[PDB]
């Protein structure tokens, strides 16, 4: 009371997010561990600049995992430099589990909250990012003596109102009744979006990079054939398919699994493919010679 | 503004300047909501015992209902009978409880100032939200008539604008912003001006959003350029999220109806 | 009344979030307001032409998710509709 009192948005860095996803991925299936360098900035508002990986353990994440010494030497390393700033949390990593703490990170959790009441730890899944999506969260506790002066809503206070979850029954009890979720965002400069965005120096050249004509021919084959063969299947489609109940007909007749949206897929697509193939061989014969 | 000091110097009946200054009309829709009071009791109560006081959104969802309710007409019945459940408000939505007050009494200008007393600073200490909200409330009920109220929010400003980090003084600064916002609506006060870009500049927690917007309020569609220039160029100096929201909204209002003067602001904007 | 009724199904029921709550007990203290006197205006029908006052109350209003105080900003709108008569003799 007299401050927002809710947990920071973390809004990881460009750099961030890769490192600990590189830094997850290699010690896969055995758990990782780190520390999250930062920022803190209004009530709520915790940049996460940069990131440094604690040594591995023969008993993975421990509290007796941290080593005063790596932490504090690799410290001294960027003090040199003029890139450390404060320690702002901690991501270790569950690939075996979903997104939640497990029994002992809740009391890593406790003591690094002693050091910092804004410490969060992030839970990165190296292993479900290799959809198209990456599967990160973040958690900070809320106390148990929190929970009895029943404190929970003041930190949902002035937020919109959108939280996380992940599995049901076991998952969400530690979710939402011992720790706190906030989403995360990503930040990034107009400097780093070009230097993403750029590709190779033939790659705004590549357009002039015919293929092999053994293959266009392949590919004008193959669509050629195909479609005389989804175009039976529309002929007996359209025979039948005239009574009453739309949803019946489609069943009977086959109208499901439609031949009539595949034919025109298919054609549409290999039409398109030749138009530039034509232009490609009209402009590297001419432009040329 | 302008036309009743032309009328002064012309020479005109005080009768009908008594009109122009816009009194008479306020009281007489007090009157009207008085006769007319006519609340339904039922959805007062299905909503107190359905969303709890004890959560921060329930209560605060009763709170700007019940405000708009009891607009215009003193109504502190509800506040008397349903005390445990107003006892269960907290951090900002206690916040919200005081600055209803201000929807409450609004008009009513003559005992305005005298019935948020008992909850303006230097009366109460219990908890720093009432005394923040208190100020927000005032703003409101004088709301285009406050020429007199902004003076006293503008001191309360220019002592707190050198400190923002404390708990109390924080919530308390935040009140009077918007107060101010309110009680200098389209007066395009400077000394205004002057005294919210120093809170601005403080790079307040929670303050520097009141202070864009209510600079926005007083300074409503006259789009200085220095205003609108020194404004676009502190959203990218600050990092705290609500301050650069809080520029981004005000640079609408204080361009205001500038039809195609502020075609530039919003090329660049976009 | 079908639209006010709806509103109240949201407030007794205590199975959806809080946000569609908070919604539903907002909008029907708006449909009630001011005791039942109270109205929104845009245009004034004084002369046709608009209010710079309403505007500012409006766009004020949406922006409540990001700060629920500014709620409060919508009292701007709220007008009362009623025809008084005076006397222009004396100002009764």
């Amino acid at each position: 009371t007299g401050r927002d009192d809710t947990k920071e948005t973390v809004y990881i860095s460009s750099i961030a997010l890769l490192k600990m996803l590189k830094h997850g991925r290699a010690g896969v299936p055995m758990e990782v561990m780190g520390l999250m360098l930062g920022e803190f900035v209004d009530d709520y508002t915790v940049n996460v600049v940069d990131v440094f990986a604690m040594p591995q353990s023969g008993t993975g994440v421990s509290v007796e995992a941290v080593d005063d010494v790596f932490q504090a030497k690799m410290m001294d390393m960027l003090k040199q430099t003029g890139r450390d700033q404060m320690v702002v949390g901690w991501y270790h990593s569950h690939p075996g589990f979903g997104c939640w703490l497990s029994s002992v990170d809740v009391n890593t959790q406790k003591s690094f909250e002693q050091l910092n009441s804004r410490a969060v730890a992030v839970v990165v899944d190296p292993i479900q990012s290799v959809k198209g999506k990456v599967v990160i969260d973040a958690f900070r506790l809320i106390d148990t003596g929190a929970l009895i002066n029943n404190l929970e809503p003041r930190q949902t206070t002035s937020n919109t109102g959108l939280l996380n979850k992940a599995n049901i029954q076991a998952l969400i009890h530690g979710l939402n009744r011992h720790y706190y979720s906030l989403n995360i965002d990503y930040h990034k400069t107009a400097k780093e979006t070009k230097m993403l965005m750029n590709l190779h120096k033939e790659q705004w050249q590549s357009g002039l990079k015919m293929y092999d004509y053994e293959e266009k021919e392949e590919s004008n084959l193959a669509a050629t054939k195909s479609m005389v063969k989804i175009a039976e299947q529309y002929s007996k489609r359209i025979e039948e398919e005239k009574e009453l109940t739309e949803e019946e007909l489609k069943t009977r007749y086959v109208g499901r699994q439609d031949p009539k949206k595949h034919l025109s897929e298919t054609a549409d697509e290999t039409l398109e493919n030749n138009i530039v193939s034509v232009l490609t061989a009209g402009v590297n014969s001419v432009a040329i010679k | 503004e302008i036309l009743v000091t032309e009328l002064t110097a012309q020479g005109y009946d005080p009768a009908l300047l008594n009109i122009l200054s816009g009194l008479p009309t306020c009281d007489y829709y007090n009157t009207f909501l008085l006769n007319n009071k006519n609340i339904d009791i039922g959805l007062l109560n299905k909503s107190k015992s359905s969303l709890d006081g004890k959560f921060s959104l329930f209560h605060t969802a009763v709170s700007v209902a019940n405000g708009f309710m009891h607009a215009g007409t003193t109504d502190n019945s509800f506040i008397k009978a349903n005390l445990p459940w107003l006892g269960k408000a907290q951090n900002w939505a206690k916040f919200t409880a005081t600055a209803s007050l201000g929807v409450i009494h609004k008009g009513n200008l003559l005992e305005g100032k005298k019935v948020m007393a008992p909850y303006l600073p230097g009366s109460r200490a219990s908890s720093r939200f009432i005394k923040g909200g208190s100020l927000y409330g005032l703003g409101l009920i004088y709301a285009g008539f406050g020429r007199d109220t902004t003076d006293y929010l503008k001191n309360i400003i220019v002592e707190n604008s050198g400190t923002s980090g404390d708990e109390d003084v924080d919530v308390l600064l935040h009140g009077a912003s918007l107060g101010i916002g309110l009680a200098a609506m389209g007066s395009a006060n400077i000394e205004v001006y002057e005294a919210l870009k120093e809170v601005l500049y403080n790079d307040s927690a929670t303050s520097g959003e009141a202070a864009a917007l209510g600079m926005g309020l007083c300074m409503l569609g006259t789009g200085k350029p220095e205003a609108i220039h020194d404004m676009f160029t502190y959203s990218q100096e600050t990092q705290h999220g609500n301050i650069t929201r809080g520029l981004a909204v005000g640079l609408a209002l204080i361009n205001y109806g500038r039809q195609e003067l502020a075609d530039d602001l919003i090329t660049k904007m976009l | 009344a079908d639209i006010n009724k709806n509103f109240l199904s949201v407030i007794t029921n205590k199975h959806q979030e809080g946000l569609a709550k908070f919604g539903a007990c907002v909008a029907q203290g708006i449909m009630n307001a001011g005791g039942r006197n109270v109205t929104i205006q845009l245009e004034n029908a004084d002369t046709g032409t608009l209010d710079t006052k309403s505007v500012v109350g409006l766009v004020m209003f949406s922006q409540f998710w990001y700060w629920f105080p500014l709620a409060h900003f919508l009292s701007l709108s709220f007008t009362p509709t009623t025809v008084i008569g005076i006397r222009g003799s004396d100002q009764a």
